[PDB]
């Protein structure tokens, strides 16, 4: 199909144009809601883990399917392996209540406690990356630094701990998962597959 | 002004080791022992070749040079399969401070890996001695790591003793480049040190932590002094920053009680090494620390236009309070780096006040090294030398440095007066020169009468039956000085008469009968003014002609280097700033 | 509605089990159903 | 059959060669009666007029992807600017409008861009920068370029001076071919302008 | 007595795909209202149909080069979502994360000459079975089409979906190095003027592109 090439509206020659007709299209399987409510690893610390979305890696399938959205709305319900008791603490308390009990504790039960947590942030929608990031500021004290304080790519990492979800501490966690169900997508951003080298990208699929 | 220059103590080391980077003096409390620390030396432990290591050279007797390692613990782990430790090169033997028993054996080029991470961090470590206790010292080795830490830290660069028993360590290295001065007494060495812990944290750990952004790479605490500067009689913990202020040079004087500062100084000249050798002692009489602060890299301003790097050392004198006056020093011949070697002598020769030794390592002829002896007077410090040193052995590729680790204030050849070992590890060879005993001679002479009439006629000129004007000549010897050597001095008198007549002398002895006259006199140290007179006359009127020149009287004795040796076997030397030889007028009336 | 595959009626209300949204007083579908197609001038067979 | 002819306010930006506008992610504005504001906002009627500004000068020698990101709103020393020291929190749009001046000999094109929260690309993120409000330039066709995006945002109200939502976003796809008859060197300029702000919350003077 | 259940076996672990809902802990929670709030997309297919996205080139580059000599070849890459031209558009960014795909795709081809450059050009369908054509007079007798560069342009294009089975495959096989699910080849077949002059290309999914069963790609 010919068209003007610079306004930018959608067009799709469809394959009737040189003969022919179109089947019927079925895409369940690449809603928004159903491809995101999967739980997915993060790597825990010992014992306190803000329950930021961000720090899924960027390799995975939900951490770097969440990173298309600009503006993110779920809510989280986490899966977390670990001995001792563990504390989930809203938005925005101080973390000397992450030892309380009257926050919503769960007992350990083998092998591991799911429990379904709401939106507690104050915003009306996420995000995943700040324009302009890590601005106290613009940045601290002095604090320099020698050499390689000036070519780093360490400042796309987000300051205000308001895009969280809490935070949960125990003795000792082991495996904590997430996933994100209702979730709500704004404002695509690029998505990238990794470079292939060769003619085409080939991979050892599996075989009998 | 008394090193003995014609035999001293040689001392020598492996090849390629550096022997005589980092030398101090050692007494069992005689007998004496010398530390020569050699940082690429053999060492014993297995798989390590060129770590360093601490000679102890016997003086007594015969120079009996041992390679001695303390702690000789091989490479440590703490994870598995990873080395906790590298000692290969790790350069022990830069700092080795002593105090009587206690030998303090540092090496700031120690590395060691992060607890959390594979690494390599130079951490430093100091090796210390407590009489007959093997223990070790390393503040910049715990929970600090790189970075925002101790990593680069290099614990054992600026070390000294106090008078309380308080180890004084400087890391230049400390936390991005900035520098930490940690203090421990031996107590919590002692007491505190495990061999099983890896992250040693003693108690009262009294230091100076970060601070602002001007002051990242200043290296706080390149050298360090102890001794009074505010008035409580503990010694203070002095530090230099040689990176101060776009690079000039300021000194920061921090108290020896609760670590605060004190005063402030200011650099000469951009980029110097303003205080990287430091030497805190009395000068000016009044029993307080006085720190000459060192300058290699300083170039005076030539009458050329261009400059010339001779170095500079700036004598500060401290009164009562805290006011330090200070006096530049300026270097002499170019690329000397004069203000590296800077070692205090204290009472080198007994004349009240202390003495203190400055020697340039890169000057002097073909690159050696010229050591300057720099006695003190009642003002402050004199500023011209009073002796020249030189070289004995070439160099190979490293340039040779005649005059690089020296330490004093502490008497090693037993008699009283302290000897400089000048250690220069270039051309990897320690020479000690021992202080010559110094003679305070007090010479003498009395012509009497001292007009002269020339037809006076008194005595009686035998051989013949004419009478001639006559003298009487009483020359009077003394001697007097502190140390330990033999009191029979043999004096070689050479009395001497009419210096200006060049022509025929008119003044001549009777019981010679010769103007020139030899006398052998050997008085006695420290005993009463031994004094000889005699008699001498004066020509016919028929023979000389003029009539108004005063008869000078020339006296020069030579003490004979023969039988003044016992024991060391050392030649006394006379007193600074005191010829052998004196004279004397006699008018004659006409 | 999601990745639910239950028939059965949840057994928590609806307000301890998500966190209940509050309207104040879609795009890309827009987008992708108005595009342009057949042609542009005059076809033939 | 063409209008083509734009104004916001007072200003008036005629074009001949527009392919078209593109509205961004919305084609209406948000309520502007938000909670988080009790009712104490009011529309500045005065802000809505264009400023220019200057971008790049598009030579031959650039390869592909010389980007430029310039961070609305950028200084603006008028009465849009004012309101920005003089009110604590603000809303708007924008509708932007590049021009890339040579003539119809030049080749070549620059994809022109608004795209929220820009930071932090890559030049391999650069293939997908079509997913924004996007509009080609190409010598061949038109000159201009003119997009229209609202108000995103984490949340209602911003505070301009310590967040940037929106980045214009304009890189060379195809380098500039010049010929023997076209033009050596161009120059991109851009008149931007708000639309319809909102502030809320007056600061106090700075006497 | 109380009700007899059998705690059945095989059945309750934990499973990362299920559709069970934890238990909540915290209710009465009441979010910020988020109603007609602008930019969103549902699935992303409509990101990959309404968005086209670039392509790459040898010389990382998305335009393709006017060639000036006997050899008409302009393009000549094989048909599959993990390929090396196809890496850098959203379509196969998202497509690396399921394993098997059906539909057209579509392919936006954007002349950026000069008015007085003009140039036609042909791109084909070649399945597989034999070698690609080389010539855009054996390429004739393939499913191509023609477009010659005049007021209008950008030309779309849509690969037909021609395969044996169903659904096929978008990871190319990693021993199996053939490519037997297609060829597309694009030529020029002439150019007045032409030289030096670019033609950027785009891809879009298709009216009927849809993706299937869903995996972890894990950067891989
Ligand atoms: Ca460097
Ligand atoms: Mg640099």
């Amino acid at each position: 199909t010919t068209s003007a090439g610079e306004s930018a509206d959608p067009v799709t020659a469809t394959v009737e144009n040189y003969g022919g007709e179109t089947q019927v299209q079925r895409r369940q399987h690449t809603d928004v809601s159903f491809i995101l409510d999967r739980f997915v690893k993060v790597t825990p610390k010992d014992q306190i883990n803000v329950l930021d979305l961000m720090q899924t890696p960027a390799h995975t399938l939900v951490g770097a399917l969440l990173r298309t959205a600009t503006y993110y709305f779920a809510d989280l319900e986490v899966a977390v392996k670990h001995e001792g008791n563990l504390t989930w603490v809203p938005n925005g308390a101080p973390e000397a209540a992450l030892d309380n009990t009257t926050n919503p504790t769960a007992y350990h039960k083998a092998p591991l406690t799911r429990l379904a947590l709401p939106y507690t942030a104050p915003h009306r929608v996420l995000a995943t990356v700040y324009n302009g990031n890590s601005k106290y500021g613009d940045g601290t004290v002095a604090n320099v630094r020698g050499d390689l304080q000036v070519l780093a790519q360490k400042a796309a990492r987000a300051l205000p701990t308001s895009f969280n979800y809490g935070a949960i501490k125990a003795t000792r966690v082991t495996e904590l998962l997430y996933r994100m169900k209702r979730a709500e997508t704004y404002c695509p951003r690029p998505l990238l597959a990794i470079h292939p080298d060769q003619a085409r990208h080939k991979q050892k699929i599996v075989a009998p | 002004f008394n090193l003995d220059v014609d035999s001293p103590a040689e001392y020598s080391g492996p090849e390629g080791s550096y022997f005589g980077f980092a030398v101090d003096f050692f007494v069992p409390s005689s007998r004496m022992f010398l530390l020569v620390g050699a940082p690429k030396a053999n060492t014993t432990q297995p798989g390590i070749v060129e770590g360093g290591q601490v000679l102890k050279c016997d003086w007594s007797s015969t120079r009996r040079c041992q390679p001695i390692e303390f702690d000789a613990t091989g490479n440590r782990d703490y994870a598995k399969d990873d080395p906790l430790e590298f000692k290969s090169h790790q350069w022990f033997g830069a700092s080795v401070r002593s105090k009587q028993d206690k030998i303090l054996a540092c090496a700031p080029l120690y590395h060691w890996r992060t607890e959390m991470k594979q690494e390599r961090e130079p951490v430093g470590t100091c090796f210390l001695q407590d009489g007959t206790k093997t223990v070790e010292y390393a503040p910049c080795r715990s929970q600090d790591i790189d970075a925002d830490g101790q990593g680069f830290c290099q614990g054992g660069f600026s070390i000294d003793f106090t008078k309380a028993d308080r180890v004084l360590l400087g890391g230049p290295g400390s936390f991005y480049w900035q520098g930490q001065l940690i203090s421990d007494q031996v107590a919590e060495i002692v007491s505190k040190y495990d061999p099983n812990v890896y992250s040693i944290k003693y108690n009262n750990q009294l230091a100076t932590r970060t601070a602002q952004a001007i002051f990242d790479d200043s290296y706080l605490g390149y050298s360090v002094a102890v001794g009074d500067f505010n008035g409580d009689g503990i010694d203070d913990f002095v530090s230099g920053v040689p990176r101060a202020a776009r690079t000039l040079g300021m000194v920061y004087i921090y108290d020896g009680k609760n670590m605060s500062s004190l005063y402030n100084f200011t650099g000469e000249q951009m980029a110097a090494y303003f205080g990287f050798s430091v030497a805190a002692t009395d000068i000016n009489g009044d029993d307080y620390a006085d720190v000459f602060i060192g300058a290699p890299l300083f170039m005076d301003r030539g009458s050329d236009g261009k400059l010339q790097e001779v170095g500079q050392v700036s004598v500060s004198l401290q009164r009562a309070s805290g006011d330090f006056q200070t006096t530049k020093l300026n270097g002499f011949e170019v690329f000397a780096r004069f203000g590296s070697a800077i070692a205090p002598l204290g009472d080198l020769d007994q004349d009240g006040f202390n003495d203190i030794a400055i020697a340039a390592p890169y000057g002097g002829e073909d690159k050696k090294g010229i050591v300057y002896i720099f006695n003190g007077r009642s003002t402050g410090l004199n500023a011209v030398p009073s002796q020249i040193l030189e070289g004995q052995w070439a160099a190979r590729s490293c340039p040779p440095s005649f005059g690089y680790s020296m330490k004093g204030a502490t008497d090693i050849d037993k008699n009283g007066y302290p000897d400089l070992i000048v250690g220069a590890f270039g051309v990897d060879r320690a020479i000690l020169y021992r202080a010559r005993p110094v003679i305070t001679v007090n010479a003498g002479l009395e012509v009497y009468p001292s007009i002269l009439n020339q037809d006076n006629k008194t005595c009686s000129l035998p051989g013949t039956a004419l009478k001639v004007s006559c003298f009487n000549v009483r020359f009077c010897l003394k001697a007097d000085g502190k140390g330990v050597l033999p009191r029979k001095l043999n004096f070689q008198v050479e009395l001497l008469l009419d210096k200006l007549k060049g022509a025929i002398r008119r003044a001549l002895f009777l019981y010679s009968r010769s103007p020139s006259h030899s006398k052998n006199m050997t008085i006695s140290r420290g005993g009463l003014m031994q004094c000889e007179e005699l008699i001498a006359y004066l020509r016919d009127e028929s023979e000389f002609r003029d009539k108004l020149t005063p008869i000078t009287i020339f006296m020069e004795y030579r003490l004979d280097y023969r039988t003044a040796a016992d024991t060391t076997g050392l030649q006394p030397i006379l007193n600074q700033f005191t010829p052998a030889n004196i004279s004397r007028q006699a008018h004659i009336l006409l | 509605s999601g990745n639910t595959g239950s028939i059965i009626n949840n057994y928590y209300m609806q307000q301890y089990q998500n966190s209940m949204d509050t309207q104040l007083g879609d795009w890309f579908s827009k987008l992708a159903s108005s595009a342009f197609s057949g042609l542009f001038g005059a076809l033939l067979a | 059959d063409r209008i083509l002819t734009t104004r916001n306010g007072h200003t008036t930006s005629t074009t001949q060669s527009s392919v078209g506008v593109t509205y961004g992610y919305a084609t209406a504005e948000d309520f502007v009666s938000g909670p988080n504001t009790s009712g104490l906002e009011t529309r500045v009627a005065q802000a809505e007029r264009f400023f220019k500004t200057h971008l790049f000068d598009w030579v031959t020698s650039d390869p592909f992807g010389r980007c430029h990101l310039l961070e609305l709103p950028t200084d603006h020393k008028g009465v849009y600017g004012y309101l920005t020291d003089s009110y604590a929190y603000m809303r708007n749009g924008w509708d932007v409008e590049v021009t890339a001046v040579g003539n119809q000999f030049n080749g070549g094109c620059l994809l022109v861009a608004m795209v929220p929260e820009l930071c932090s690309i890559q030049k391999r993120e650069l293939y997908q920068l079509t997913l924004f409000p996007h509009q080609f330039i190409n010598p061949r066709t038109n000159m201009t370029a003119h997009i229209t995006v609202p108000f995103v945002g984490v949340n209602r109200y911003d505070q301009y001076k310590v967040h940037k939502p929106w980045t214009l976003v304009v890189m060379v796809v195809a380098p500039l071919t010049v010929n023997s008859e076209g033009a050596p060197q161009i120059k991109v300029y851009a008149n931007i302008a708000p639309t319809n702000v909102h502030v809320a919350g007056e600061f106090p003077s700075k006497e | 007595g109380i009700f007899p259940v059998a705690c059945s076996d095989g059945y309750g672990g934990l499973v990362t795909t299920d559709p069970k809902t934890a238990d909540p802990a915290y209710g009465k929670v009441f979010n910020p209202p988020r109603n007609m709030l602008p930019g969103r997309f549902t699935n992303f297919l409509d990101v990959a149909e309404a968005c086209p996205t670039f392509l790459h080139f040898e010389g990382d580059v998305p335009y393709v080069t006017t060639k000036t000599d006997s050899d008409r070849v302009l393009a000549q890459f094989d048909l599959s979502l993990a390929a090396k031209h196809m890496s850098n558009t959203f379509l196969a960014g998202l497509a690396q994360y399921y394993t098997q795909y059906s539909g057209t795709i579509n392919l936006h081809f954007m002349f950026t000459g000069p008015t007085d450059a003009k140039a036609r050009y042909m791109i084909a369908y070649a399945p597989p079975g034999m070698e690609p054509p080389k010539t855009p007079e054996a390429a004739a007798h393939c499913i191509h089409a023609e477009w010659d560069t005049g007021l209008n342009s950008k030309f779309t294009f849509s690969i037909p979906y021609l395969s044996a089975a169903d659904y096929t495959y978008t990871a190319s096989d990693v021993a199996e190095t053939t490519n037997v699910q297609g060829w597309v080849c694009l030529f020029q077949i002439t150019h007045g003027k032409a030289d030096g002059d670019a033609l950027v290309v785009l891809a879009s999914a298709g009216k009927d592109f849809e993706l299937r069963l869903p995996v972890d790609a894990r950067t891989q």
